[PDB]
């Protein structure tokens, strides 16, 4: 990723660095999903032998 | 959000192809213009009067 | 068949009763509800007056 | 794998694997269609059938590594030269081609999946129109 | 000069100006799909042969072929969104003097002072001298953090009624309408697509959409047409390079199955480059979409 | 139509399906809370083919020219209107770590 | 040579100042030094250049 | 270049080259030619029902 696609999704980079990871810290209010702060990296970011 | 209030078409339309014409006219030459007559466009010098 | 009036107007004048103070005003002089409509709007087909 | 997972049962075992003294194929299949006709007093309708014309295609290959010399390099010998001390040259010369010819000759096992999905993914677009394609066209 | 008067500094003018929108939206997929008709042939690999550089060679091989036997076909697919969310934005201009053809010479230096006194509000502006006829490769400008230029491309509607056409539907050249394809017949797009007979493809409550351009040969489109030489000298897709232009009948027409057969890859319009937004070198056939064709 | 033989299924007796792509959170977007695991056990084949001809049937075929006509595995079963369906998806088996692109996601206007 | 970098269309918001040194560059850099004399941590040196 | 076995045996040794204004083809070969060899032919895939 040259020109267009290296720019803007580490432009990914800084919004999962601002709203979403306070994620049960906050209010007594919304609770379960194990989605995407508990259930999306134990197993799609890798291991070794 | 964000502003867009007051600053810009001047890099912009001092534009060459508007006065226009040959080739637009051109492309529908060869008709009889529909009903209109002068309502007056001649003109003239004087009168001797 | 649908049906719909137009142009009429409600000349009892108890009915010419606004729901506030001014339940549909303006900030010209002459506050025009008091014109009697000359037109009627209805959704079209689609969802358009 | 390419038995026991998926990714392989929708297509048929028919056959030629040298493809292409073989040239030719157009190759199609009929629908018949019945005798309609309604009830009421409504036009001409046959037992009509379709028969198929056509064309397809594709798009050029390889699969992929690339270095130097070795071959002649010491391919000149081949038993009598060479007598007492190349231990870890042939040592060092067993396990280093069957781990990129076991993985460099599957590359085109890496290459059969994405080219029936490049047109079965650029041969297919989208989707809102399919669902009346069951509401709305079976008689016209 | 007075124009951009009422341009640059406090009348906002007997002119305006305006936005869209454009970005990069990229799209993954999934689908359903049934049982075995797809043929999946196995099998060796063959020849030709020659040396190089220091290189000799196995890239040769075993190639296939493969078969349309369809009285209809087979995919259908309901969807699921973006990703985690891609989209970025902000505001200026568009360009029409880097490229040549027109004719001589008795008022110049002052216009002079109008890209040394014209080109306005935003990043980096332009030059002083004029030599001619090339394909231009200059200076240095900028690497990415932004917009590669992500900016417009002027249509206007001119003016008015009550309120449903910009308060319920509606789209930039005008009217929801439609040529007619496969139908009653295929010559026609001179009074369906250029002279006149009815009411309207859409919104009959009134008669088009802005007091002035509605047929052929005409101006702020004058913008666009491409025989002559915009599609010769400064090369663009170009605001709209389907909006007003060619488009199909002479091979197979017939309103349903090409209802899966027309809208396709020509050579085309806008993808993943870099900066601001060229056309036509050598490069580069890759096969973007355009949902939203015709 | 249908015609062959026999047998792909969930694990009692009769026939089927087709094919498929994506990648990797929306396996993870019917676990938490509506769907879940569904078939078990699975008798299914292990092979490709071959074939065998020489004398009269190409003497149609080398000079005049033209041409005429179980492995046990959980990759298993999910389910979608009163069926089975399936879902264990690729992006467990194919290529890392390295440097050039290809069709796809990307951007579109 | 010509625009900007950050934030494409105006090399301001409010005026006065952007490129080297005068009360410009120390006021947090690192070639010449004056946050005077002996021990400093209320820090922004390494937030200049 | 028909690969079938021959039908019969011609008799005649003569220049064949001299006599080219009959037959309908003509091609004389000096050694061989790579054009003996291509096994192109047309494929079928079956009923279908």
């Amino acid at each position: 990723l040259n020109r267009v696609a290296r720019a803007a999704l580490l432009s990914d980079l800084k919004r999962r660095v601002c709203a979403d990871m306070f994620f049960m810290t906050r209010h007594a209010r919304e609770p379960r999903l194990i989605s995407a702060y508990l259930s999306d990296m134990v197993s799609c970011t890798q291991p070794s032998v | 959000l964000t502003q867009l209030t007051l600053r810009d078409a001047m890099g912009t339309i001092c534009h060459s192809s508007l006065l226009d014409v040959e080739a637009t006219l051109v492309a529908l030459r060869q008709q009889h213009l529909d009903r209109q007559c002068y309502f007056g466009v001649y003109v003239a010098e004087g009168t001797e009067d | 068949t649908f049906i719909m009036p137009m142009g009429v107007f409600q000349a009892n004048s108890m009915d010419r009763y606004t729901r506030h103070a001014g339940d549909f005003s303006t900030v010209s002089e002459q506050d025009p509800r008091q014109f009697p409509p000359q037109g009627i709007f209805f959704y079209n087909k689609d969802g358009i007056l | 794998r390419f038995l026991e997972l998926g990714l392989s049962v929708a297509c048929i075992c028919t056959k030629f694997p040298e493809l292409a003294y073989v040239r030719d194929g157009v190759i199609q299949f009929e629908v018949q269609q019945p005798m309609i006709a309604r009830d009421g007093p409504h036009p001409v309708d046959q037992p009509v059938h379709n028969y198929m014309v056509k064309r397809i295609h594709k798009r050029s290959l390889s699969a992929a590594f690339a270095i130097a010399s070795e071959a002649l390099s010491l391919l000149s010998n081949t038993y009598v030269d060479g007598t007492e001390i190349d231990s870890s040259l042939r040592i060092r010369a067993i396990q280093q081609m069957a781990r990129n010819l076991r993985t460099v000759s599957d590359s085109f096992e890496r290459g059969t999946a994405d080219q029936l999905l490049g047109v079965l993914l650029e041969k297919a677009p989208p989707l809102s129109l399919l669902s009346p394609i069951n509401k709305f066209q079976p008689e016209g | 000069i007075s124009l951009t008067h009422q341009l640059r500094t406090g009348f906002h003018p007997g002119i305006a100006f305006t936005v869209v929108r454009q970005d990069r939206f990229a799209t993954e997929q999934l689908l359903y799909a049934e049982r075995a008709s797809e043929s999946y042939f196995v099998g060796q690999i063959q020849v030709h042969h020659h040396d190089a550089i220091g290189g000799v060679n196995f890239t040769l091989t075993q190639p296939r072929a493969h078969v349309d036997l369809g009285v209809g076909y087979t995919a259908v697919c309901a969807t699921a969104a973006l990703r985690c969310p891609l989209t970025d934005m902000g505001n200026t201009a568009q360009n029409l003097f880097f490229s040549r053809g027109g004719v001589p010479m008795l008022h110049d230096n002052v216009t002079e002072s109008l890209r040394r006194i014209t080109a306005s509000g935003g990043r980096l502006n332009p030059t002083e001298p004029l030599p001619i006829f090339g394909g231009l490769r200059p200076a240095t400008s900028a690497g990415i953090a932004r917009g590669q230029a992500s900016v417009c491309e002027f249509v206007a509607m001119p003016v008015s009624t009550d309120l449903q056409y910009f308060r319920t539907a509606c789209n930039p050249r005008g009217r929801a309408s439609g040529m007619l394809y496969m139908g009653d017949r295929d010559a026609d797009i001179e009074a369906i697509m250029f002279d006149h007979t009815q009411s309207d493809v859409a919104y009959t409550d009134r008669a088009t959409l802005n007091p002035w351009a509605s047929q052929k040969h005409s101006y702020g489109d004058r913008l666009y047409n491409g025989t002559y030489n915009l599609t010769g000298a400064s090369p663009i897709y170009s605001p709209c390079f389907k909006f007003f232009t060619p488009a199909e009948v002479n091979t197979n027409c017939n309103t349903l199955d090409r209802l899966l057969m027309e809208a396709k890859a020509v050579a085309s319009q806008s993808s993943t480059d870099t900066e601001y937004q060229f056309k036509r070198p050598p490069g580069s056939t890759e096969m973007t979409q355009d949902p939203c064709g015709l | 139509v249908m015609v062959s033989r026999i047998t792909h299924t969930n694990t009692r007796g009769r026939q089927v399906d087709g094919v498929l792509v994506t990648t990797a959170t929306l396996k993870r977007q019917l676990l938490q809370g509506i769907l879940q695991i569904d078939d078990t056990a699975a008798d299914v084949p292990v092979t490709y083919g071959e074939m065998v001809l020489q004398g009269t049937n190409l003497v149609t075929a080398l000079v005049m020219g033209k041409a005429v006509r179980n492995a046990r595995v959980p990759a298993d079963l999910v389910i979608v209107g009163d069926k089975l369906v399936f879902l264990e998806a690729l992006e467990r088996r194919v290529y890392q770590a390295t440097r050039v692109a290809y069709p796809l996601i990307g951007n579109i206007d | 040579t010509q625009s900007d970098v950050a934030y494409t269309d105006r090399a301001t918001l409010n005026p006065w100042a952007s490129q080297k040194h005068s009360y410009g560059d120390r006021l947090y850099n690192g070639t010449y030094n004056l946050t005077g004399a002996s021990p400093i941590y209320s820090p922004c040196f390494k937030f200049f250049t | 270049p028909a690969g079938i076995i021959p039908t019969g045996n011609v008799l005649s040794t003569i220049e064949v080259c001299a006599h080219r204004c009959i037959f309908d083809f003509f091609k004389q070969i000096r050694s061989d030619d790579n054009s003996l060899y291509s096994a192109q032919f047309d494929i079928l895939l079956g009923t279908y029902c």
